[PDB]
């Protein structure tokens, strides 16, 4: 509810992350309170490996 | 030793207590993540430095570090 | 007759390199007999060394205090005289470079616009190549075309850590 | 208060939109601060006049028959006496250099310090003794005509340059030459002016 | 050629130049400039006697903003733009530096 | 609009619109863009203007140049033959030329990029007959046989256009491979059409076949 | 035959098909004419 909605791209704003300025879905949104409850997957993989990362509400804007 | 030092960004996937071999990372309770639960390193002493702690992290970035610093008899391994 | 240099068809050590070459072809000659296949190899070679002499000379080509042919590179200087061949004609390799990137960009945006583009690089979608091939004789048209529209670039979405 | 468009159909600037002797020519979008257009424009100014007066006496002293333009200061290089209309001055070229020096030293200093936008550009009371200026109409139209042949002796002192530096005729024989034949001498007959002609 | 009036007219000339036409741009000029001070730290109480500026009153002696060392500094202008007129000797010894074309 | 240039299984994207003379030729989608569309029918109606005129001033010449009415020069060296006439100038008309060409050349140029945009300000007394009506088509230039009801006569244009660069192309490559005039290798052809052929008259394609 | 011309569309069209088309246009350039170092202008 305080997220974006579920199943919308957005754009990821951490400066110091493998994904900075790219276009990622949002899985799920939590609503307990976290820091950072936005849940996004990226279609393409970080040097880790892996493709989802959660972030928080102000870091995250809409595609374009 | 080195100085080890674990983030907000944390999760709570128990990978990196899992990947420690010599019992340096533990998990406290916390009311921060969805897991209720945040890494620490009580033994931050008996850290040798083989870094498996961040290969073993999932987020990004990740949410423990290993800084390396001085050494001593227990972190530079020596067995004599 | 310019840097210096002077015409291939004036010049001494052009023409003692030549019989240079033209006798240690023929001192091989006495060694076979006069109809066989060895002899019929080097008199084709022979005769390409005559040929290559002839045609590198008389072509405006110029060499230098040792026979050797020199190339003028500076536009101008290649134009004012007889040598814009040499080298001035550059836009041979720009034109089928800039074939290969315009048929290569092509196929990637193209291959982008569908469903996971990845297995579409290992495994080639050869009728999308052989037709993207075939269609870019006029890549720098559609590479002023494609620039002025700014469908060519991006305005910031890069992955940076600057 | 558009003078006239440089381009018809062009764009309209709109920066140089009230501006004596204004075109809206600039393309390079040079000036667009606001700041560095005045100064463009007191340059502008300043060598307007200055070129209006260097090619009037460059084509004073070739239509009133007393030599060449460029081979007047040749006289401190081969040595003789030199003359202003026949007079012969005895100035040496060390001294005509120093009180050059310094005559233009202090009017160029107290040039500088005028602290006035608008008497930077155009000043008056004792540059204007005729007084030409109280006529607002009148003030107007006449700065129109000083920028307009301001512009017109620029392009004719770069064109002195120009034919003294591809042919050495004088100024009023290169105009003869162009009245002995049109389409046989002209820029492009030079063997210089165009690379290949 | 006479280095008496070459580099005697020479000293009044910039002087008279400094004094009369490029003063108050040369105030007016300086305004913007800060002086050594590293953007002003305590300096009697640190002992920094060599970056303070040199007192000896440094104030108003003539009319419209004097200056007590500008007359000696301004003043090299006497010998730096003129000694070389003055030692213009290149044009009675026969290397020419007239640059012929 | 027009009959396709093939039979079939050759439909286009951007060629579905009217247009002058629109046969559906485009194989490699150059006109995809509307802008590069409406720029490249412009460029079209130009090179055709003056391929036209290029190709009347050869071909209707060298007419009568083969019956033999004038002794003019053929077109390949036209340009070698005025110049060393005592009453011609030197090498001044290409100057000339590029300075009065580009004159009207950037008329015509600002009319593309703004239609109609010529003030009254701009020239002396005839600023208000130079408004085309449409972009490639002026209507003050021109003074008869343009009022009709029935634009198809562009497409006679047009045809005729693209037929004379192509035989301006062909005027440039056979004067390339075989020395002679247009008719002059055409009344050749008459006479014999198996031998004076591109396929062996001239060195077009490497035949070497002489067993 | 689905499955072999796809197989055939990995590493033969790109390490088979150009690269015995570009070798073969090249020797083949250079074989019937001979050794270019001009534009032969
Ligand atoms: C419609 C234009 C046109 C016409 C009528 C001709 C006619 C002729 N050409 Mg030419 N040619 C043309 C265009 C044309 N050409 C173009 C565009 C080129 C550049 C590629 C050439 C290059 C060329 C060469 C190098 C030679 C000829 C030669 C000849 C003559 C012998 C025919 C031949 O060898 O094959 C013609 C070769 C062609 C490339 C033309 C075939 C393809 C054209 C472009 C199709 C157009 C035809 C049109 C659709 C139908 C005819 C229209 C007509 C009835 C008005 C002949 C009179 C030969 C010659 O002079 O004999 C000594 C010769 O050596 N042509
Ligand atoms: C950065 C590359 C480059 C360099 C180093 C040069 C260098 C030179 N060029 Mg040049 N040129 C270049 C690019 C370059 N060119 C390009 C891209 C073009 C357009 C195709 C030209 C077209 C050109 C022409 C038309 C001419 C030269 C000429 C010259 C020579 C004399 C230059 C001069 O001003 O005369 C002397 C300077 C005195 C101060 C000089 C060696 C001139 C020449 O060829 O000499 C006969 C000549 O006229 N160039
Ligand atoms: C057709 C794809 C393509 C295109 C359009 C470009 C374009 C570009 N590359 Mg590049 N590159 C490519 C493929 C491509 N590259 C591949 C496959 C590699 C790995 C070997 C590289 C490695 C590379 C490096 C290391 C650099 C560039 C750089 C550059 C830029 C400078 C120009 C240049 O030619 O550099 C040189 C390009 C090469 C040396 C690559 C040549 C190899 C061939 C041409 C690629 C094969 C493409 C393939 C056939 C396309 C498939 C066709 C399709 C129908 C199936 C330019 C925008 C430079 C840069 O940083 O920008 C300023 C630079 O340093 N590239
Ligand atoms: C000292 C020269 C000088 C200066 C300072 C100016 C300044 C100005 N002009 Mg002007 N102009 C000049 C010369 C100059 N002009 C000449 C010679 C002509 C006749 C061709 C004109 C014709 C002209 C017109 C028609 C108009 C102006 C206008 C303007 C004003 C706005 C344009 C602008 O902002 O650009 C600022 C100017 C500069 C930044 C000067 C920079 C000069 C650069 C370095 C280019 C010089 C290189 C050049 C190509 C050399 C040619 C030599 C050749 C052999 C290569 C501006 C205040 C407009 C106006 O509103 O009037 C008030 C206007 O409509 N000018
Ligand atoms: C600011 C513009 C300007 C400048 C820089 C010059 C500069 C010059 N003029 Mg000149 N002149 C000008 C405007 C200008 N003039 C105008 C507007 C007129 C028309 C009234 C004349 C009419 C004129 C004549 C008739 C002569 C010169 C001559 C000369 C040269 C020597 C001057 C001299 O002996 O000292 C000044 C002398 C006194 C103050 C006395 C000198 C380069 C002379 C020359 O050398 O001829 C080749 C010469 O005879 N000028
Ligand atoms: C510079 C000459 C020129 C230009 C600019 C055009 C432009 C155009 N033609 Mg066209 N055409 C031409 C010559 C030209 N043609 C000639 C000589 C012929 C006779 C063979 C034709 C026959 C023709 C037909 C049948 C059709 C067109 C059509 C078109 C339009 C479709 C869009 C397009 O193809 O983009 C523009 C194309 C170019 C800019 C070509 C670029 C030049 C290339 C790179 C060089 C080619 C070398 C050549 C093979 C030798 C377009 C505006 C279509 C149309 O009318 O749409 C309604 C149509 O169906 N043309
Ligand atoms: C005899 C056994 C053999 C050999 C020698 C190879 C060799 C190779 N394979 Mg292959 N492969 C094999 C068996 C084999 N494979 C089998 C059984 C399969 C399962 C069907 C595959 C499936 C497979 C896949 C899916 C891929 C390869 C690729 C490659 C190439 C490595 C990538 C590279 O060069 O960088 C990359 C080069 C660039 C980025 C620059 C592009 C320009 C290149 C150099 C032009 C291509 C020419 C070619 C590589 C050279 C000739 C090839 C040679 C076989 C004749 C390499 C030449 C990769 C490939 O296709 O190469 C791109 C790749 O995607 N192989
Ligand atoms: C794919 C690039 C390429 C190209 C453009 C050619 C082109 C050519 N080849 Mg060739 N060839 C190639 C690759 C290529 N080859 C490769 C990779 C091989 C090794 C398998 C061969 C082995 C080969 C042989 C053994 C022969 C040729 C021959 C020929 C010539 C006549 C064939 C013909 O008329 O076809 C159409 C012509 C189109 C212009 C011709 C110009 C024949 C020849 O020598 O000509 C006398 C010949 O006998 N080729
Ligand atoms: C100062 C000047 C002339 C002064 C002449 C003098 C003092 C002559 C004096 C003497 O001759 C006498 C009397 C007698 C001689 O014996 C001795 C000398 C001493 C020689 C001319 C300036 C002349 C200055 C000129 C020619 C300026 C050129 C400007 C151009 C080309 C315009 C460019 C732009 O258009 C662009 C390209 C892009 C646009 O965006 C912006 C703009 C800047 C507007
Ligand atoms: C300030 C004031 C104020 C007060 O109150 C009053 C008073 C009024 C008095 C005042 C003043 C004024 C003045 C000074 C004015 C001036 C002007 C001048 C000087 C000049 C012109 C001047 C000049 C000018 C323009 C000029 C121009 C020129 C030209 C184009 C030239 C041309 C030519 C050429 C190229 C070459 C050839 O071979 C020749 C010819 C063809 C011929
Ligand atoms: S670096 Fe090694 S020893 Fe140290 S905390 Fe990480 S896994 Fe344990
Ligand atoms: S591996 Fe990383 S995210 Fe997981 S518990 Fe340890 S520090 Fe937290």
């Amino acid at each position: 509810e305080i997220g974006p909605k579920r199943g919308s791209l957005v754009k990821v704003l951490r400066p110091e992350s493998y994904w900075y300025n790219q276009v990622g879905k949002v899985v799920s949104v939590d609503q307990s309170g976290i820091r950072y409850p936005v849940v996004v997957r990226f279609e393409n993989q970080n040097y880790a490996g892996v493709s989802t990362n959660n972030y928080a509400l102000d870091e995250i804007e809409e595609v374009k | 030793a080195h100085v080890v030092k674990i983030y907000d960004t944390c999760i709570g996937c128990t990978q990196c207590v899992r990947a420690c071999p010599l019992d340096v990372l533990e998990m406290v309770p916390w009311d921060g993540c969805k897991a209720a639960q945040m890494a620490s390193s009580p033994r931050t002493e008996d850290c040798v430095g083989c870094k498996r702690c961040e290969t073993a992290c999932p987020t990004d970035f990740l949410s423990v570090r290993v800084y390396l610093g001085n050494e001593s008899t227990r972190s530079l391994g020596l067995a004599y | 007759d310019i840097a210096g240099l002077t015409p291939c068809s004036e010049s001494k050590a052009y023409n003692k390199l030549e019989r240079k070459e033209l006798k240690v072809l023929d001192k091989r000659l006495k060694q076979y007999e006069p109809g066989s296949a060895p002899y019929l190899a080097l008199q084709a070679t022979k005769e390409r060394t005559e040929n290559r002499f002839k045609t590198y000379a008389k072509q405006g080509l110029l060499c230098g205090n040792d026979g050797l042919p020199h190339l003028i590179s500076d536009p101008g200087l290649a134009l004012r005289f007889n040598h814009a061949g040499e080298v001035f004609i550059t836009f041979g390799f720009l034109y089928v470079a800039g074939y290969i990137g315009h048929v290569g960009r092509q196929y990637i945006i193209l291959s982008k616009e569908d469903a996971k583009p990845t297995d579409k690089e290992i495994i080639l979608d050869v009728p999308l190549a052989l037709k993207l091939a075939f269609q870019g004789w006029a890549w720098p048209l559609a590479s002023i075309q494609e620039l002025r529209n700014g469908s060519l670039l991006e305005k910031d979405e890069n992955i940076t850590v600057s | 208060q558009r003078a006239g468009n440089f381009a018809p159909g062009s764009e309209p600037k709109e920066y140089l939109n009230d501006l004596p002797g204004n075109f809206n020519f600039d393309p390079l979008e040079l000036g667009k601060e606001k700041g560095t257009l005045q100064r463009y424009r007191e340059a502008e100014l300043i060598h307007c006049r200055w070129a209006m007066l260097g090619a009037a006496g460059c084509l004073a002293v070739e239509v009133l028959g007393l030599g060449n333009w460029y081979d007047a200061p040749l006289w401190a290089v081969t040595g003789d006496k030199p003359t202003w209309f026949g007079i012969e001055v005895p100035f040496d070229i060390a001294t005509i250099l120093g009180v050059e020096v310094v005559a233009m030293a202090v009017a160029e200093g107290l040039r500088n310090d005028n602290q006035d936008m608008e008497k930077r550009l155009y000043p008056g009371g004792a540059f204007d003794p005729l007084g030409f200026s109280k006529d607002p109409k009148s003030f107007e139209d006449k700065k129109l005509k000083e920028l307009k042949n301001g512009r017109l002796a620029m392009v004719a002192c770069l064109g002195f340059a120009g034919q003294h530096a591809a042919t050495g005729k004088p100024i009023l024989a290169a105009l003869g030459d162009h009245l002995s034949s049109p389409f046989f001498n002209n820029f492009a007959t030079n063997g210089v002016s165009v690379p290949g002609v | 050629l006479e280095p008496a009036v070459a580099i005697g007219g020479s000293t009044v000339s910039f002087l008279a130049l400094g004094r009369f036409v490029f003063l108050p741009y040369q105030r007016r000029r300086t305004e913007m400039e800060v002086g050594p001070g590293r953007l002003g730290p305590k300096t009697t109480g640190d002992t920094f006697f060599d970056r303070l500026q040199k007192p000896a009153s440094f104030v108003e002696t003539k009319s419209k903003d004097p200056s007590g060392f500008g007359g000696w500094h301004a003043a090299l202008g006497h010998v730096f733009g003129y000694f070389l007129l003055a030692c213009s000797s290149l044009q009675d010894a026969g290397q020419v530096i007239a640059h012929w074309g | 609009d027009r009959p396709l240039w093939y039979p079939g299984a050759t439909p286009p994207a951007h060629l579905d619109g009217s247009m002058l003379g629109d046969y559906g030729f485009d194989p490699l989608r150059l006109g995809t863009n509307p802008d590069r569309m409406k720029w490249f029918r412009e460029a079209e109606l130009t090179n055709g203007r003056w391929a036209m005129a290029a190709v009347v001033g050869i071909l209707f010449t060298d007419v009568f140049t083969s019956i033999g009415l004038v002794g003019l020069p053929k077109w390949w060296e036209a340009g070698a033959q005025t110049y060393p006439i005592d009453n011609q100038t030197l090498r001044t008309l290409a100057i000339i030329e590029f300075l009065l060409f580009g004159w009207v050349e950037t008329k015509r140029l600002y009319d593309l990029r703004n239609p109609g945009s010529q003030g009254d300000g701009s020239f002396l007394g005839i600023t208000d007959g130079l408004k085309g009506t449409e972009n490639g088509y002026p209507g003050g230039i021109f003074d008869p046989l343009g009022y009709s009801k029935t634009s198809p006569e562009k497409l006679d244009e047009l045809q005729n256009g693209r037929l004379a660069m192509l035989a301006f192309l062909g005027f440039a490559s056979t004067a390339a491979v075989n020395g002679q005039g247009p008719i002059e290798s055409l009344q050749t052809h008459l006479a014999d059409p198996f031998h004076v052929t591109f396929a062996t008259n001239g060195v077009s394609i490497p035949h070497f076949t002489e067993f | 035959m689905k499955d072999f011309t796809t197989y055939l569309s990995t590493a033969p069209v790109v390490g088979l098909g150009w690269a015995i088309f570009t070798s073969g246009l090249l020797i083949e350039i250079n074989r019937f004419f001979p050794d270019p170092l001009v534009f032969s202008f």
